[PDB]
């Protein structure tokens, strides 16, 4: 019964400055 | 010819089982014993693993025996070949590996060659065989707007391959999602031309470019594990580019490539040209050539369009083993903000430019248009700057009522954003 959705994309800035690791841990 | 029960299969080592699923084909592969490999991507024992709309080769590294079910195929028609080539493959990695481990930045590698030659395939492979042994994160570069790879057609992007790519998967894998799924996603950067053929926009096209590049490069200073795993770069047919090769020489400026790799022959008149136009930049130490890589066939457009509207459909609602819920909405004319770029077919000569979009059905019906950061308000110049947010469906346009029926991939409301019609057209 739970949902779940795609998410929008990052801001240049927000991508630049992300760590795939916050995915992966 | 048919059948709907689980068959057989023993794959010797060093071939390839040839798939070529057509349309509503769907094909279920289950592994007893032994390694198999989708583009470098290593099949589990005992997971299943399903196929549609597809065509591609599973690998075998090890004697593998298998079982498959599929109605569309039988035992008499199954096509395993060796693969002479793999070697080529295996090179280069553990070269490219040596670079990563030694050199103080990884190395950031372009791939350029004829038609179907094997460019994506080689990219795709690559990338697996990267977060084999020591665990790197190399980005993944596509130039090739009309191949989706993470997102819809009509992009460009760069991705940090993280973990695993879904095997089942043409698009490679998906971005990421509200919830739970089964693999790791990507979160990518996408860049939008929008446009079917790069020639339709060049000036736009390398626009994309210089905009990728730069974030690119703001993302390799901030980041050590991508910045040490380097870059693998894959264009487009070099019969699209220009005569005298300047795109690829932008391509090398802007994403500041120091290897190349060309898929031909020593005797065709590319390999001469690119150490000739390449080498006084690059030193000829740094061009490599591979020789016709196996298995890789000519694809029709019939075949690339088929692609694409699986792509479309994937971004909205997920795949067959991540469902995932989009949100439709009615909205009015005066809530929406659409530009539309310059083209070869509107405005004879290409430019980097926006044009507003009046609201009618053939103009927008079934429209993806990609969605940006920048103020409904905003100019053209700021616009054509702007990141990407994502991409919405018009899938109605009622001229009576004046309202629109859209498509969102996330829930909510719509953004207040200026927005881009793209020239990709979906019906559910
Ligand atoms: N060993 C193989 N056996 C069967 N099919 C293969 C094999 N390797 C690659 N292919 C398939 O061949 C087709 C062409 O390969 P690919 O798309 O990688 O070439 P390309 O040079 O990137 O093409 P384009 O110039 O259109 O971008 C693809 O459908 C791919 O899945
Ligand atoms: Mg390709």
């Amino acid at each position: 019964k739970n949902i779940q959705s795609r998410n929008w994309y990052l801001s240049d800035s927000q991508w630049a400055a992300f760590k795939d690791d916050e995915i992966t841990s | 010819t048919g059948d709907n029960e689980w068959h057989k299969l023993v794959i010797p080592k060093g071939s390839d089982w040839q798939i070529d699923l057509k349309a509503e084909g769907k094909l279920i592969v289950k592994v007893n014993s032994g390694i198999v490999e989708i583009f470098g991507t290593e099949l589990a024992v005992d997971d299943e693993y399903t196929f549609q709309n597809w065509k591609f080769p599973i690998y075998a590294v090890e004697e593998t025996e298998l079982l498959w079910k599929c109605p569309d195929l039988t035992t008499n028609t199954i096509t395993v070949k060796p693969n002479h080539t793999m070697k080529y493959i295996y090179n280069l990695h553990f070269m490219l590996e040596k670079i990563r481990m030694s050199n103080f930045e990884g190395p950031r590698v372009v791939i350029v060659g004829g038609s179907q030659t094997g460019k994506t395939s080689l990219s795709r492979t690559l990338c697996s065989y990267a977060l084999k042994f020591n665990a790197y994160q190399p980005l993944y570069i596509n130039l090739d707007p009309q191949q989706p790879i993470f997102t819809v057609p009509g992009c460009i992007s760069a991705t940090p391959i993280s973990d695993i790519l879904d095997a089942q998967l043409p698009t490679w894998g998906q971005s990421l999602t509200s919830g739970a799924t089964l693999l790791h996603n990507k979160q990518p950067m996408v860049k939008n031309f929008g446009l079917e053929r790069i020639n339709e926009n060049k000036d736009l096209y390398l626009e994309c470019i210089s905009q990728l590049g730069q974030v690119v490069g703001q993302r390799l200073h901030l980041d050590p594990q991508v910045r040490r795993s380097g870059c693998i770069v894959d264009t487009p047919s070099i019969s699209q580019l220009d005569e005298n090769l300047a795109e690829l020489h932008h391509i090398i400026e802007k994403l500041n490539v120091n290897i190349m790799l060309v898929l031909c022959s020593e005797t065709d008149p590319l390999w001469e040209k690119v150490k000739k136009t390449f080498g006084p930049e690059l030193g000829n130490n740094n061009i490599f050539f591979i020789p016709k890589l196996d298995g890789v066939s000519a694809v029709d457009d019939v075949y690339k369009r088929s692609l694409q509207r699986t792509s479309i459909r994937e971004y909205f609602y997920g795949s067959l083993d991540t469902a995932l819920s989009p949100y439709a909405i009615g909205v009015d004319y005066e809530d929406l903000t659409i530009w539309k770029p310059s083209n070869v077919f509107d405005n004879e000569v290409g430019r980097v430019e926006l044009f507003p979009v009046t609201i009618t059905p053939s103009n927008l019906q079934h429209a993806i248009i990609a969605i940006t950061f920048a103020e409904r308000r905003a100019d053209q110049a700021t616009v054509i700057k702007s990141p990407i947010l994502g991409f919405a469906l018009i899938t109605e346009v009622n001229e009576k009522r004046r309202k629109l029926r859209v498509l969102l991939p996330v829930p909510g409301r719509l953004p207040s954003k200026a927005m881009i019609l793209t020239s990709y057209r979906y019906l559910e």
